[PDB]
RNA sequence: CGAUGUCGGCUCGUCGCAUCCUGGGGCUGAAGAAGGUCCCAAGGGUUGGGCUGUUCGCCCAUUAAAGCGGCACGCGAGCUGGGUUCAGAACGUCGUGAGACAGUUCGGUCUCUAUCCGCCACGGGCGCAGGAGGCUUGAGGGGGGCUCUUCCUAGUACGAGAGGACCGGAAGGGACGCACCUCUGGUUUCCCAGCUGUCCCUCCAGGGGCAUAAGCUGGGUAGCCAUGUGCGGAAGGGAUAACCGCUGAAAGCAUCUAAGCGGGAAGCCCGCCCCAAGAUGAGGCCUCCCACGGCAGCCGGUAAGGACCCGGGAAGACCACCCGGUGGAUGGGCCGGGGGUGUAAGCGCCGCGAGGCGUUGAGCCGACCGGUCCCAAUCGUCCGAGGUCU
RNA sequence: GAAUGCCGGCAUGAGUAACGAUAAAGAGGGUGAGAAUCCCUCUCGCCGUAAGCCCAAGGGUUCCUACGCAAUGGUCGUCAG
RNA sequence: CGUGAGGGAAAGGUGAAAAGAACCCCGGGAGGGGAGUGAAAUAGAGCCUGAAACCGUGGGCUUACAAGCAGUCACGGCCCC
């Protein structure tokens, strides 16, 4: 028997595929379905993805955003059915996979450290020239 | 600590009874297929240097 | 994860700026308060001519924490600080405004005034 | 009462009504009835099940004649289920429907020789303020001349784990009979690849 | 009988 | 506990153990057969296998990778030029370990031999 | 007195019951709610802080509650050593003085090795009248046992009002316990990158040693984990405590009682979880071997089986346990997936240059999920029934 | 038969604690009855205001060489103060 | 042993005579086994006699459901005379 495969098999019914790949340092907008009793609505959450931890179906990315004066990090599961959509808003360049360091940085030091990834920005514009 | 100590001398019966588990197991031995000399299984034969049916080292 | 001796920024305009938790109002011996939990605190640092003053033993509700809160949908949210809003015995905010985001958890726990006043409920 | 043997596959989580649900996955079926216990011949009721097919070249003669007296291919494991008497000669996971509650037994993970803090959650000693080599120690074990002895059952260090453990009232979450899988919400004793028993719950 | 090791002081039972 | 942990320790800190393996790799690759203890022998297999495999790939990168553990151009030259060619179609298993009948006199240690295969 | 270590704390509990809370009651100057008092009850529970060496006590903030006692005022061959309780020094006081003080003050060496009982774990032996491989019954043990808030019933009963129920029904918590690693969060001693100094290989480029038993720094899989997740306390059956009765004499009435019957606690028996036939009272069921050769005995060759030896294992101190041994995926390699790292070297282009850009999500890559006989578990050896008598 | 008596001998604790800085080792070759422990070479690590070199004190043949391994060396020893 | 003044041991015995064991065997040696000497070699130099504690090999009885200052009394079984 293949225990890994069975796990993969159980998960497949929930694996999303329709989401734009991104990377730590990217600036992204998560549209997240949330309930305000008893109605349900979409709440956008825009920020730098500082961290992505991979575990197949169980991958989860962390997005950081400052909001009315306070730093805020939320963690989303990359296959959660609550994610309505994900929009790439900026493509930044990191030198490492985890960016906890930006928590202690000034606004301009972040901007200096995560300059625009021209190479992947060119790809984003290179696509969207389709049929 | 406060330096524990034996309270009575151990009788010859209790002493040797503790050794009731001290005998040696004679070595596990099997005959070598090539030179028929007795030797432990799963080792190159030290008498003819044969293992798995072939010469493996000089003796 | 707020326990006695923890300092909390004051999220409202009561005049207080820092409070030091001295009790967690959650049963006989709860160890921790998170968002939504009432605490008893001592005013450690207030501004002048405030509704509160240093020394006041006040009640507070924790509105955001440095440790992440988890949620039934598998999501989690964490803030840059532990903050709180000073309340009266009937759980209402003693102040007139709430600065910063607050935990959505405050809604179902019956802090609908504090959730309304917040500039953003995350 | 109904039961079935299985193997712990591993953990993951599904999403059910916009809710993360942690689950353990159990490969349970299929279990051939190998011998039935009757109050006639045996004095109690149970069904000795079988699980996992075995190389015939490894099944000795006393056991071969046992399976043969049931017309079952030789199997690796044989366990009974008390007061369970199925109709067929094969027990499959379709005996569980989603929304049920089950108790799961397994062999807990083996911690070996475990100290009093890991085993019994003793507080240990202080790490500063003059503690002398007692940081993980159990302190006192008794009184003085009265009673002059240590109680039976006193919590001391020693082997911890690799014992029989049963968690009760685990929700069944889904059943995948085509793969003989069983999704249970929560934790189950022991390691992946370990053997489990999945009975109906005795809670209510 | 070379050197006489002096014995430890008693516990003060006063 | 030690559950699912791969790696013998051999009563050596992190840098001694590595130098042990690298010294044993140098000696075995050099002489073709060395005698050591059984536990050391079993660990040297994978350490040495990987180097031989890297030599089969023959690129400059591999040479420099191998030279990190072997540090001897001449020996690395012998590994790439004489040793690696005779394993071109052997998919792994470049070494073998066979236990020895006798023990040392002074510490009773069980020995075994390690050799490159044919 | 040829020594029984002395306060308080820490750790670890276990018992008592004159009960602090929780459960059950009688009386109330008991309307309701909430109290008072006494009875039954020891199953569980009984918080964090400021002061002082403190025990005690007062205080702060909570709580259902913040119970009181025994165990050498439990516990220093378990820890502490602040106090007491040596030698120093000083203050007050006393003494001509040396010195003195239930007067104060600062300081002042706490002993690696457990033999026997006891305790926690783990084997070895023999036994359980034939020998064996499995699967089991449960005598008897052990574990567990707590509790709060909110809502509905209902702003109804009750009450002038304020206030505010029983019974019954929902939801959510604190602490505790068992298990687990999907998520959250730790570590992850060499899994990846970056960095300084220096010595080196081989001059550049690329690298290796050392700077800790990782040089430092940023990360980090498996495993082991809590701060994280699942689940437990029950339900229910039975017999009772105080207490309330039904029927009912002695004793024309009356009486829970003398005949008989009923109700009635978080407590008791059972139920749940775990151990458990050395339960010598050594249990049961399924299946296999079975008249061996020779003098209830013995000595030999076997049987079914077993052990040895080996490759190993979320099993483990040794042992034991579990799996595999070429009719084999057990470990090692190799391959793929995962995962970590975060774009290798080399070359080409740009810049005087530090560098930058592309080739490139590259290169490297522990443990995870699998594949593959490439390497190693070669070859073998030794035990092992012939069934007592009525 | 006792004096924690005196001297000697031999037990118990026990195949137990320990084998004296956590700077560190591996392999090949040689010798020999015998080798983890001696010789040789290669690799690895340690010291380098020292763990290197030279004086004085103190010690008194411990220096060099051959032949030796009972004891001494906390193991072994073919080696050695 | 103590700087020193000073303190202060243990340790006798082959046999009448060395006749003190040529030679051969195992062994590196040690040690033994034969051979030989002697009245005697468990008088073989670790030597007269060779007590006891203490360690061991072999044999007889006995012991793995049993409560112990270890003995004593009784009966029974087994072994020996
Ligand atoms: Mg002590
Ligand atoms: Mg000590
Ligand atoms: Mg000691
Ligand atoms: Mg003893
Ligand atoms: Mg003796
Ligand atoms: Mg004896
Ligand atoms: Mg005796
Ligand atoms: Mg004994
Ligand atoms: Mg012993
Ligand atoms: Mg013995
Ligand atoms: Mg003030
Ligand atoms: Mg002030
Ligand atoms: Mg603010
Ligand atoms: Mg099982
Ligand atoms: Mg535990
Ligand atoms: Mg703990
Ligand atoms: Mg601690
Ligand atoms: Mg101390
Ligand atoms: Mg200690
Ligand atoms: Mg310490
Ligand atoms: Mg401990
Ligand atoms: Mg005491
Ligand atoms: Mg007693
Ligand atoms: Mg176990
Ligand atoms: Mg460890
Ligand atoms: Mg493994
Ligand atoms: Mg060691
Ligand atoms: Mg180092
Ligand atoms: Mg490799
Ligand atoms: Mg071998
Ligand atoms: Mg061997
Ligand atoms: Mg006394
Ligand atoms: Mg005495
Ligand atoms: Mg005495
Ligand atoms: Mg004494
Ligand atoms: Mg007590
Ligand atoms: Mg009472
Ligand atoms: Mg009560
Ligand atoms: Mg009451
Ligand atoms: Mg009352
Ligand atoms: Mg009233
Ligand atoms: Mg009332
Ligand atoms: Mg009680
Ligand atoms: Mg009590
Ligand atoms: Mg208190
Ligand atoms: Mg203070
Ligand atoms: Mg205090
Ligand atoms: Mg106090
Ligand atoms: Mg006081
Ligand atoms: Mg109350
Ligand atoms: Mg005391
Ligand atoms: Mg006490
Ligand atoms: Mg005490
Ligand atoms: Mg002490
Ligand atoms: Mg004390
Ligand atoms: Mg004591
Ligand atoms: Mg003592
Ligand atoms: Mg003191
Ligand atoms: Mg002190
Ligand atoms: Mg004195
Ligand atoms: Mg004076
Ligand atoms: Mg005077
Ligand atoms: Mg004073
Ligand atoms: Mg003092
Ligand atoms: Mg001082
Ligand atoms: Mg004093
Ligand atoms: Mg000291
Ligand atoms: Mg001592
Ligand atoms: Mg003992
Ligand atoms: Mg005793
Ligand atoms: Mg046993
Ligand atoms: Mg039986
Ligand atoms: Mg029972
Ligand atoms: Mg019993
Ligand atoms: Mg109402
Ligand atoms: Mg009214
Ligand atoms: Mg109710
Ligand atoms: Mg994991
Ligand atoms: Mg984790
Ligand atoms: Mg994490
Ligand atoms: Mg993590
Ligand atoms: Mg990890
Ligand atoms: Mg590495
Ligand atoms: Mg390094
Ligand atoms: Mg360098
Ligand atoms: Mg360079
Ligand atoms: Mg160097
Ligand atoms: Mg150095
Ligand atoms: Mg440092
Ligand atoms: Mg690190
Ligand atoms: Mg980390
Ligand atoms: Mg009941
Ligand atoms: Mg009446
Ligand atoms: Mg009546
Ligand atoms: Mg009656
Ligand atoms: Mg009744
Ligand atoms: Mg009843
Ligand atoms: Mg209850
Ligand atoms: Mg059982
Ligand atoms: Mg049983
Ligand atoms: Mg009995
Ligand atoms: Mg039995
Ligand atoms: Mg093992
Ligand atoms: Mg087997
Ligand atoms: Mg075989
Ligand atoms: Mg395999
Ligand atoms: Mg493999
Ligand atoms: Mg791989
Ligand atoms: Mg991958
Ligand atoms: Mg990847
Ligand atoms: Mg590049
Ligand atoms: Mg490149
Ligand atoms: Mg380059
Ligand atoms: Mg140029
Ligand atoms: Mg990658
Ligand atoms: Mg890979
Ligand atoms: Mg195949
Ligand atoms: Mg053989
Ligand atoms: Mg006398
Ligand atoms: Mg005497
Ligand atoms: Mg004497
Ligand atoms: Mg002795
Ligand atoms: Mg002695
Ligand atoms: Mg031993
Ligand atoms: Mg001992
Ligand atoms: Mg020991
Ligand atoms: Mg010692
Ligand atoms: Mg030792
Ligand atoms: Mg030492
Ligand atoms: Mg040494
Ligand atoms: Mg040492
Ligand atoms: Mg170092
Ligand atoms: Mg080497
Ligand atoms: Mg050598
Ligand atoms: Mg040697
Ligand atoms: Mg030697
Ligand atoms: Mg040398
Ligand atoms: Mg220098
Ligand atoms: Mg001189
Ligand atoms: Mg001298
Ligand atoms: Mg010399
Ligand atoms: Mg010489
Ligand atoms: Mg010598
Ligand atoms: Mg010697
Ligand atoms: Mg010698
Ligand atoms: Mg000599
Ligand atoms: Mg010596
Ligand atoms: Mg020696
Ligand atoms: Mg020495
Ligand atoms: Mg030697
Ligand atoms: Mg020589
Ligand atoms: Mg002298
Ligand atoms: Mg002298
Ligand atoms: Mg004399
Ligand atoms: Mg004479
Ligand atoms: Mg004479
Ligand atoms: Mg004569
Ligand atoms: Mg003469
Ligand atoms: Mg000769
Ligand atoms: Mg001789
Ligand atoms: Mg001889
Ligand atoms: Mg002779
Ligand atoms: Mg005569
Ligand atoms: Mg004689
Ligand atoms: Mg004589
Ligand atoms: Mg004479
Ligand atoms: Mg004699
Ligand atoms: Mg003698
Ligand atoms: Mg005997
Ligand atoms: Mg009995
Ligand atoms: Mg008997
Ligand atoms: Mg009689
Ligand atoms: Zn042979």
């Amino acid at each position: 028997m293949n225990r890994g495969a069975l796990i993969k098999l159980v998960e497949s019914r929930y694996v999303r595929t329709d989401l734009p790949e991104f990377r730590p340092g990217d600036t992204v907008r998560v549209s997240y379905k949330v309930k305000e009793g008893n109605r349900t609505r979409i709440q956008d959450f825009e920020g730098i993805v500082i961290r992505i931890r991979r575990n197949g179906f169980n991958t989860t990315f962390t997005v950081r955003k400052v909001s009315y004066g306070v730093g805020v990090e939320r963690i989303f599961p990359l296959h959660s059915p609550l994610i309505q959509k994900i929009d790439i808003v900026q493509r930044g360049r990191a030198r490492r996979a985890k960016l906890y360091f930006i928590r202690n940085l000034s606004d301009r030091e972040i901007r200096r450290k995560l300059r625009a990834d021209r190479k992947r920005i060119d790809q984003d514009r290179a696509a969207e020239r389709a049929a | 600590a406060k330096h524990p100590v034996p309270k009575k001398k151990t009788s010859k019966a209790r002493r040797d009874a503790r050794r009731s588990h001290h005998a040696l197991t004679p070595p596990t031995l099997v005959p070598c297929p090539e030179c028929k000399a007795m030797k432990p299984p799963h080792t190159v034969c030290p008498e003819c240097g044969y293992y798995a049916g072939r010469k493996v080292l000089e003796v | 994860m707020i326990q006695p001796q923890t300092y909390l920024e004051v999220a409202d305009n009561t005049g207080a700026r820092k409070i030091m938790c001295i009790r967690v109002l959650k049963g006989s011996n709860a160890k921790y308060a998170t968002v939504g939990d009432v605490i008893v605190a001592s005013v450690k640092e207030a501004i002048p001519r405030g509704a509160v003053k240093e020394g006041d033993v006040v009640k507070a509700v924790v509105v955001r924490t440095k440790k992440e809160i988890k949620r039934p949908d598998g999501s989690a949210i964490r803030f840059d600080d532990n903050a709180a809003v000073i309340i009266n015995n009937q759980l209402e905010p003693r102040g007139t405004r709430v600065f910063g985001p607050v935990a959505r958890e405050l809604r179902e726990k019956g802090f609908m005034k504090i959730v309304s006043l917040a500039p953003e409920v995350l | 009462m109904k039961g079935i043997l299985g193997v712990k596959v591993g953990m993951t989580r599904i999403f059910r009504d916009d809710r993360a649900v942690p689950v353990t996955v159990i490969l349970a079926g299929p279990c051939p009835v190998v011998q039935r216990r009757t109050p006639e011949k045996d004095g109690y009721t149970a069904v000795q099940l079988g699980f996992l097919p075995q190389n015939p070249k490894r099944v000795n003669r006393p056991l071969k004649g046992h399976f043969a007296k049931a017309g079952v291919e030789p199997v690796r494991i044989l366990r009974e289920i008390r007061d369970f008497n199925p109709e067929g000669d094969t027990v499959t996971v379709e005996i569980f429907k989603p929304g049920e509650r089950v108790d799961v037994t397994g062999t807990s993970k083996g911690r070996g020789f475990a100290g009093v803090m890991k085993r019994w959650n003793f507080a240990g000693g202080p790490d500063s303020h003059g503690a002398h080599k007692i940081h993980r120690h159990p302190g006192s074990i008794g009184n003085r001349k009265t009673p002059g002895r240590v109680y039976k059952g006193k919590k001391m260090a020693g082997h911890y784990g690799a014992e029989r453990v049963t968690v009760m009232n685990l929700e069944v979450v889904d059943v995948i009979p085509e793969e003989n899988l069983l999704l249970v919400k929560g934790a189950v004793p022991g390691p992946n690849g370990g053997l489990v028993i999945v009975r109906e719950t005795k809670k209510a | 009988p070379t050197y006489i090791p002096r014995p430890r002081p008693p516990h003060p039972r006063l | 506990m030690r559950h699912l942990k791969s790696g013998r320790k051999l009563n050596r800190h992190s840098s001694h153990r590595l130098a042990l393996y690298r010294n044993q790799a140098k000696s075995l690759l050099t002489h073709g057969r060395i005698t050591t203890t059984v536990p050391k022998a079993k660990e040297l297999r994978g350490f040495v296998d990987h180097l031989i495999h890297l030599a089969k790939r023959g690129d400059l990168h591999a040479r420099r990778l191998v030279l990190r553990d072997l540090q001897d151009v001449k020996l690395v030259r012998k590994l790439f030029d004489e040793i690696a060619p005779r394993y071109r179609d052997r998919q792994g298993g470049y070494t073998r370990v066979l236990k020895l009948a006798e023990r040392r006199r002074g510490d009773g240690a069980p020995l075994a031999l390690v050799e490159l295969v044919e």
